[PDB]
């Protein structure tokens, strides 16, 4: 066809959990690193990847579980 | 190269037994199907029996169910046809003839490319 | 079973002239795979018969090219373009569908 | 870099070769790439 | 009954003998001037009388002498791709010897038989007996052989006249998988306690000191390991 | 029937003793919180699919195993007789109504290959694991006194191997075996998948609990951390990637002047044609019924 | 870890093999284990 | 023609046309083990 195309690698990345300790609770959140997750609950898209299973809130706290880019659980 | 040999078949008292042996020399007798043919002097042929590979499937024509006994040896490459309750209308040219058929829908009683040498059975 | 018919049975054909041989079937021999199941044979006097045409159309081994079979369904025809003294024989027909292998009555070809 | 193998790209030597020679060629590529990665990690540790 | 068996099967439908719970004498196998090919992968032929394995398979068939080469780990060809496939991590060994006087005859022996035609390369240690014909052309055969429709199985044609490479060569494959049960003779001496010895417990070789164990085992457990393949405790096999 | 098997389906993966150690093993296991099928005379046909967990709560006696369960292939038929068990890997006829009639499920023993006799297997809960690997057929069992027979009872239990069977058979579908008697009993069927578990061995040398490593994302951290009490934080567990689908791939030689040419030459005066720098189509060469002779050496006719 | 050799444990491949091919197997095991120990010593140096 | 040696040995015998393959380093057989064994570090050349 003599068209010109582009090759961008399809999405990869590490998955990473958010756990508050097993002796505290059993719920976890899951972070998918650098995914614009329209594709594979509560969803939150940050610069540090998009977060599945964590509740977005408005008020701020001195936080303990880091995620990245100023967002922390 | 490929040819078929027969043995036996001659003067026999009716109501008894006889032996006819068909040995093969130059083909894969395990893979090829096998068939049996009767031909009277003065009218053409009639199929009597057929067998698939490894025994198991044995078929008979209308007048010969139970009257004829068929057997196969895959080791010594010999075909047998054990004979029971002979009749005067069974006086016919008896010979073994092989079939092509090796496919699923090739129907072992079907297309028979070679025929054997030939011997005449006289029931009298 | 299959009531079979070979007509006409005695065929005096001048050598060099074509000869048309037919065998008729009561039931359709066209299978679900589209192929024809009826086989054409020749018996020499004193020599064992041969398969001439299998499945209505194709080369059996050792058969010369001027022998050709035709037909579909029930009405099949065997044709030789040129007949010689080596073409004398009695022409049969056999099926492969039902349990009894039904033969034809035998079409005797004769040289004048 | 080939690291002494037949070709640096993985899929061509997996394609045009039988598996028994291909295991040796892949092994050579793994040793080279792994040692390059370990060199990068050690330099990064010292720089950190 | 494996080696001096009267009839060997064809290479597409070769016969398998399971060998277990006996003592094997490999001196008669290496010490024979009959076996042309005796080549062993993973083991040495000399030290086979001191190795002890869980189970041994014996695979027997007949090929022509030219293609005993193909019965090897990581070989290609016809027999290796379609009839008989050995994996690349093969442990055990293949042997052969000439059998012209038993499997080739005047007029050609058309009993021994091989597959030439198959759509795909065969898995190792998964071997087929199927007789459906092969369609190499575009027309569907529908189980009718003819042009572009080949039966995938045909004979070898063994003549006594042909050359040494075309003679029938009976190939017997031995395979060893490493609770060991199949091993040759050695004097199973007495246990030596509380001393630094060179133990050989049912093939599990090594050195160390041997005391009794106070820890409780279960009737199915042969030996004990704590972490990272270290053999902590053992049972004597007698 | 949809039922929830809680924690069952775990056995000793090998014959090797371990004590006071965490161990991650990958083998055929029943997944945690699985959809086991509840079957309640009436015993439907159900396939193997590479490993089956059978749990039941005394008219249930045995199992038949095979591919056709008929003369077309070899088959296995393991039955208790209240003193021992009989294990036939013989060849049987058709078993249209599998029951002990004095029996009829043992149809016929023609041709037949293997026999074994061993110890018998003997509310209660007897749970079993059947699988084939490497030509074997391995069994694991344990019996436990329970009381929650109305549903699936909770607990932990480890399963020990009983016997090994040197068979190597094509198995794909099987039955349980209850004789035609005219009490209501129930049996549960689980299926096994190749999933990795992390087992905790105790000072007894026994399994106390485990984690199903593809069950929930928390247990992946327990896999990658080799522990059961995960500390608070963020844990990089594994990677992922989207897998590619529907892989894509992006002059004719003068054969007509060689094959469909008018006048050729004699065998002493035979011709050559050198042919180079074209694209050659041998599929047209191979697909012709005119060629009475087709043979060559050194190459394959289809793969030219 | 096998490092590509036929068995991880040293004495089994010493037991079941003639010296000409055991030399190959032992050589590949030594290469892998030397690489592992050198990695450990380098990381201990940075940690120290 | 270019290499000089402290000592050069020549060894001569007659075997069968099959058993030429055994006369090599790291080989087994009747000749290779019981009649003529070459060492593994053989620095030499064989002519038949
Ligand atoms: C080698 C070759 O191209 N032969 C062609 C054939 O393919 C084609 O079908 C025919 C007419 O259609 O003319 C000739
Ligand atoms: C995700 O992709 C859509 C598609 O164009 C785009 O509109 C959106 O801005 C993207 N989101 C991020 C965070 O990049
Ligand atoms: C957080 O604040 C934004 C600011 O406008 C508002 O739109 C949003 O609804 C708030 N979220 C909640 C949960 O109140
Ligand atoms: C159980 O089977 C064994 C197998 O031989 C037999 O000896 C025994 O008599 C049988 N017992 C009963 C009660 O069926
Ligand atoms: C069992 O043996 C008989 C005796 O020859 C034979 O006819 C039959 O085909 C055999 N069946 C099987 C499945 O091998
Ligand atoms: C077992 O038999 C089934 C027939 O249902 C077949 O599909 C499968 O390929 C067979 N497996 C083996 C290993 O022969
Ligand atoms: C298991 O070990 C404990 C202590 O280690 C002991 O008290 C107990 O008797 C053992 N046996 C069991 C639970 O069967």
């Amino acid at each position: 066809t003599l068209e010109i195309l582009d090759i961008t690698p399809c999405s990869f990345g590490g998955v990473s959990v958010i756990t508050p300790g097993t002796n505290t609770s059993n719920q976890v959140a899951v972070l998918y690193q650098d995914v614009n997750c329209t594709e594979v609950s509560n969803v939150f898209q940050t610069r540090a990847g998009c977060l599945i299973g964590a509740e977005h809130v408005n008020n701020s706290y001195e936080c303990d579980i880091p995620i990245g880019a100023g967002i922390c659980a | 190269e490929v040819q078929l040999l027969e043995s036996g078949g001659g003067v026999v008292q009716p109501g008894g037994s006889l032996r006819l042996s068909c040995a093969a020399s130059g083909f894969a007798f395990t893979t090829y199907a096998m068939n049996w043919v009767r031909q009277a002097p003065g009218r053409g042929l009639e199929w009597v029996s057929a067998i698939s590979d490894g025994g198991g499937s044995a078929y008979y024509a209308d007048s010969v169910k139970g009257r004829f006994t068929i057997s196969r040896d895959n080791s010594k490459n010999t075909l047998y046809l054990q004979m029971n309750s002979l009749r005067a209308e069974d006086t016919a040219v008896y010979y073994c003839a092989k079939t092509r058929g090796r496919g699923l829908y090739d129907y072992v009683w079907g297309s028979k490319d070679y025929w054997g040498q030939g011997t005449l059975v006289t029931v009298s | 079973d299959i009531v079979m018919t070979q007509s006409p049975l005695s065929l005096p054909v001048t050598p060099g002239e074509p000869a048309s041989i037919s065998c008729r079937s009561s039931q359709s021999l066209l299978h679900s795979n589209g192929y024809n199941y009826l086989d054409w044979y020749l018996q020499k006097p004193g020599q064992s018969p041969q398969l001439l045409i299998y499945l209505g159309s194709n080369r059996a081994s050792g058969v010369p090219d001027r022998f050709s079979g035709s037909g579909s369904g029930t009405d099949f025809t065997l044709k030789i373009s040129r007949v010689e003294a080596e073409d004398v024989g009695v022409y049969y027909c056999m099926q492969a569908l039902q349990t009894p292998g039904t033969f034809g009555q035998g079409t005797r070809l004769e040289i004048k | 870099s080939n690291f002494g193998a037949i070709s640096s790209v993985l899929n061509d030597i997996l394609s045009r070769l039988d598996p028994p020679e291909a295991e040796v060629q892949i092994d050579r590529l793994i040793t080279g790439r792994l040692q390059s990665l370990q060199t990068y990690v050690t330099q990064q540790l010292i720089r950190a | 009954e494996v080696f001096n068996a009267t009839r060997f099967a064809s290479v597409y439908a070769w016969n398998r003998k399971r060998i277990s719970n006996c003592v094997a004498d490999y001196s008669v196998l290496y010490n024979s001037a009959s076996f042309s090919t005796f080549k062993c992968y993973g083991v040495s032929p000399t030290k086979l009388n001191d190795l002890c394995f869980t189970n041994v398979y014996a695979d027997s068939f007949v090929i022509r002498g030219d293609e005993v080469r193909q019965i090897a780990p990581g070989q290609t060809g016809k027999i290796a791709d379609y009839n008989y496939k050995l994996p690349d991590d093969f442990t055990g060994c293949v042997i052969a010897w000439n059998s012209n006087n038993l499997d080739s005859k005047v007029g050609g022996n058309y009993n021994y038989l091989y597959r030439l035609f198959r759509k795909s390369n065969l898995k190792p240690f998964e071997r087929d007996i199927s007789t459906e014909i092969y369609q190499a052309g575009s027309t569907p055969c529908n189980g009718v052989e003819g042009f572009n429709c080949y039966f995938p199985l045909q004979s070898y044609g063994f003549q006594p006249t042909n050359g040494v490479g075309y003679q029938p060569y009976r190939v017997v494959v031995l395979s060893f998988e490493l609770p060991a049960t199949v091993c040759g003779p050695k004097k199973s001496t007495n246990l030596v306690k509380n001393k630094c010895v060179n133990f050989n417990f049912n093939g599990l070789t090594g050195t160390g000191v041997l005391t009794e164990s106070n820890k409780k085992f279960l009737p199915f457990q042969q030996f004990g390991r704590d972490i990272a393949d270290t053999t902590d405790a053992v049972r004597d096999p007698q | 029937a949809y039922t929830n098997s809680f924690t069952r389906g775990v056995y000793y993966p090998d014959k090797v003793f371990r004590s006071s150690v965490l161990h991650s093993t990958q083998d055929l296991f029943l997944p945690f919180f699985s959809n086991v099928t509840w079957f309640h005379f009436d015993n439907p046909v159900l396939p193997f699919n590479d490993g089956v967990y059978f749990a039941s709560t005394n008219i249930i006696r045995g199992w038949i195993f095979g591919t056709t369960l008929d003369s077309k292939t070899q088959s296995l038929l393991i039955v208790n007789n209240a003193t021992n068990v009989v294990i036939k890997v013989c060849e049987f006829q058709f078993c249209n109504d599998p029951f002990l009639g004095e029996f009829r499920v043992y149809s016929s023993a023609n041709n037949c290959t293997f026999e074994y006799v061993s110890q018998p297997f003997l509310k209660n809960l007897r749970e079993f694991v059947f699988k084939n690997i490497d030509g074997y057929f391995k069994i694991y069992s344990k019996h436990t006194p329970i009381n929650l027979v109305r549903d699936l009872p909770q607990g932990f239990s480890a399963l020990e191997p009983l016997v090994d069977l040197p068979i190597g058979i094509n198995i794909t579908r099987f039955q349980t075996l209850l004789a035609l008697h005219r009490g209501a009993a129930a049996y549960y069927v689980g299926y096994l998948q190749p999933r990795t578990f992390l087992l905790k061995y105790n000072e007894n040398g026994t399994i106390t609990d485990a984690v199903d490593c593809a069950l929930d994302p928390l247990s992946e951290t327990k896999c990658t951390l080799k522990s059961f009490t995960v500390e608070k934080g963020i844990y990089q567990t594994s990677n992922f990637r989207v897998q590619p689908t529907e892989s894509i791939v992006r002059n004719l030689c003068p054969f007509g002047e060689v094959f469909n040419a008018t006048r050729f030459a004699s065998v002493y005066a035979w011709n050559r044609k050198r042919i180079s720098n074209c694209v050659a189509d041998y599929s047209v060469l191979y697909n012709s019924a005119s060629f009475s002779t087709f043979k060559c050496y050194g190459v394959s006719p289809t793969k030219l």
